[PDB]
């Protein structure tokens, strides 16, 4: 059920560093051997992110959609599902939701009534309405550390990600990993704001801890490397 | 092109058109005087490329502003109702329609907008008809002291001379990246040829050399490759998928 | 930056100003290098005696 | 505008004034005004111009 | 002064002006009247309503 | 020469051109003070030596 329940009680996020992740391919260009610099919206280095903590203090506030967001979540049995988007976040205007199931993604963008704390336990209890949803496309679903960026440029949404395999309770580890191009949706208008679901057995009722954590992009000049095959190794931050 | 109504100018329609076969010698099929004065490519027979990605906009306007529309350009409409970037690369298709809009019953069904108190950036939309204040006083919905309407109709009759006889026009915009290509002209395919000097057309990319078998690891994303000097070193069939 | 594409999308007295800034630009680098290679090459004789 | 005596309707007194600075605002003072038309200029901007 | 003025003249409407253009080739002009690119003089249109 | 004029006393899409004209010129200026700086400085190096 998604009707006002004050469960979770509000608490200051936590705060960490993001030491080397938010490292995405900006061009469907194939270059090796080379170090190619390049300006686009980047994840600044050493830039601190929000921490969120899911759980029964369920951490699902609503969140400004500033010119492009990374996400993470280092969580097992893929806990979250989807996201929401829209400037309202209600039927009175268009917004755009991506949502997931057993065995494929759903995404519109279409007016939707959501309630307060949309989530999907649930099949479709994230909304009661829909008025005319231009756009539809499923795919195979995307699934323990799994990374997200999301970019909306000249109403072209663009998502990169990458799933990377390891076993720990700690923080984002240092490392390196750059984020292939997923899916490009030609949507055409803007959001300014967005919030995040995740697969919750509501009523005994099965539950869990979720951590997710949210980075903004910035316009920067960065220096990736390729090395002789197809990947890129390193990277630098021209302004830090 | 020959829609039954087009939509005002303040609030114009656009039309995304992608994944098809796009003929341009249509455009010689409607009303004989149709302005053809492109940007950045031309259309004399030279229109038989890929492109991207086609948006299409139509609205009508009035003699007095036909010229509006041009890229740094500054006028009644230019910087209030449609604004052009100067770095917009496209086509602008306008022909006369006083024998459909104007009627003698009265047509005051297109208005355009003249109190905003801020520019237009290229391509922007804006819908809302609220009341503007020139004034410190709130309009609270009625007229008067610095508070005017900022749509205004434009009262359309055949009549009136040809500077003000309505104008159905409509502008095509493309881009052309290294996104693979959506649209493409009227081109027929030829066969593949490996190991020898010829010419080859890659949806636009002509040029010269020896295509052969390529060991790079292409990613599935990734189009063509480059090497050091920034130049295009390897290439994918648009067919096949094979890159060589 | 793509002799090739400007042929190929603009009628020909149209490309004639575009060409031409290019060959220009380029004329300019060749020039460019030679003189530094003369400079340089005046340098060296002069170690080499 | 505060004129006591106005002109008549065939005798208007056409007058030229030049080498000045026009202001507007201080001639909005009255609500009396009913109508106010523009024909080719803005109602706003005219001191710009 | 001109070594020799050659003069061409025959009835078209002006829905042919475009199509019959210096140096502006189409399916009529191919098949009719082709010009040179580098065509050099002046073309008069006349009325004959 | 000034710069500043050209992009609000004329308009903005026809002032890349005399952009254009002022960037290549001053451009190549500097590029010719450099050149004589590196004759210059061969001739001094001689005196050093
Ligand atoms: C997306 O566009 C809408 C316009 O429909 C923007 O909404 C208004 O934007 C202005 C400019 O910031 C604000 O002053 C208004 O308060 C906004 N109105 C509402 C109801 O939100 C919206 O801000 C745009 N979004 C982004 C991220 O730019
Ligand atoms: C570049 O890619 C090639 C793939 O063709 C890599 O070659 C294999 O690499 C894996 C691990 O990197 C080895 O276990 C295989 O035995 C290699 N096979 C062959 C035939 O080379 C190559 O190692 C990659 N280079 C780098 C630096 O990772
Ligand atoms: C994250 O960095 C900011 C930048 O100064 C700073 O406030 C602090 O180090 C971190 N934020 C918080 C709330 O501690
Ligand atoms: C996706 O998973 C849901 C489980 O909630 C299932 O009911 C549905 O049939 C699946 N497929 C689609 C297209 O929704
Ligand atoms: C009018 O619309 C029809 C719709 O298919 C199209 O075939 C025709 O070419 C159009 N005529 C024009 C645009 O002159």
């Amino acid at each position: 059920q998604c009707v006002n329940l004050t469960t979770r009680t509000q608490l200051p996020p936590a705060y960490t560093n993001s030491f080397t992740r938010g490292v995405y391919y900006p061009d469907k260009v194939f270059r090796s051997s080379v170090l190619h610099s390049t300006q686009d919206l980047f994840l600044p280095f050493f830039s601190n992110v929000t921490w969120f903590h899911a759980i029964k203090r369920f951490d699902n506030p609503v969140l400004p959609f500033n010119d492009g967001v990374y996400f993470a979540s280092t969580e097992k049995s893929n806990i979250i599902r989807g996201w929401i988007f829209g400037t309202t976040l209600d039927s009175k205007t268009q917004s755009l939701l991506i949502v997931n199931n057993a065995t494929n993604v759903v995404i519109k963008v279409c007016e939707f009534q959501f309630c307060n704390d949309p989530f999907l336990e649930s099949e479709f209890r994230v909304y009661s309405s829909a008025n005319n949803c231009t756009f539809e496309y499923v795919s195979q679903p995307f699934l323990n550390l799994r990374e997200f960026v999301f970019k909306n440029i000249d109403g072209y949404f663009k998502i990169y990600s990458k799933h990377t395999p390891i076993n720990l309770v700690r923080d984002l580890p240092q490392g390196f990993s750059a984020l292939e191009p997923l899916v490009d949706l030609p949507i055409g208008i803007n959001i300014t704001r967005f919030q995040t679901l995740l697969a919750l057995h509501r009523s005994g009722w099965t539950a869990g801890a979720a951590a997710y954590y949210v980075g903004y992009l910035q316009p920067r000049t960065f220096l990736l490397k390729y090395n002789e095959n197809g990947t890129i190794t390193d990277a630098v931050d021209c302004a830090l | 092109f020959n829609a039954t109504r087009f939509a005002s100018v303040y609030a114009w329609n656009r039309k995304r058109i992608s994944n098809c076969v796009a003929d341009y010698s249509v455009l010689y099929n409607s009303a004989s005087f149709s302005t053809f004065k492109c940007y950045g490519v031309s259309p004399t027979k030279l229109n038989d490329l890929c492109f991207t990605n086609v948006y299409a906009d139509s609205f009508v306007i009035r003699g007095d502003e036909v010229r509006q529309i041009a890229p740094g350009q500054t006028g009644k409409i230019a910087d209030y109702n449609y604004k052009l970037p100067d770095d917009f690369t496209g086509c602008v298709i306008a022909w006369n329609s006083n024998n459909l809009d104007s009627k003698v019953g009265g047509n005051y069904n297109y208005l355009y907008r003249l109190f905003r108190k801020s520019n237009l950036k290229p391509f922007e939309r804006d819908i809302s008809t609220e009341i503007y204040q020139a004034g410190s006083t709130p309009c609270n919905g009625v007229e008067g002291f610095n508070c005017y309407f900022p749509l205004q109709s434009y009262g359309f009759q055949p009549t009136n001379g040809v500077g003000y006889q309505p104008y159905r026009v409509v502008v095509l915009s493309f881009e052309l990246l290294h996104a693979p290509a959506t649209v493409c002209g009227p081109k027929k395919s030829t066969n593949l040829v490996k190991n020898k000097c010829v010419n080859f057309n890659f949806n636009g990319l002509t040029g010269t050399g020896v295509l052969t078998e390529s060991n790079k690891k292409f990613l599935p994303f990734q189009q063509f490759g480059r090497d050091i000097a920034d130049t295009t070193d390897a290439v994918r069939d648009p067919q096949t998928l094979e890159i060589l | 930056s793509v002799l090739n594409d400007i042929l190929s999308r603009l009628d020909p007295p149209e490309a004639e100003v575009q060409i031409d800034r290019l060959i220009t630009g380029r004329l300019q680098s060749l020039q460019t290098y030679v003189t530094q290679q003369l400079i340089r090459a005046a340098e060296i004789r002069a170690s080499a005696n």
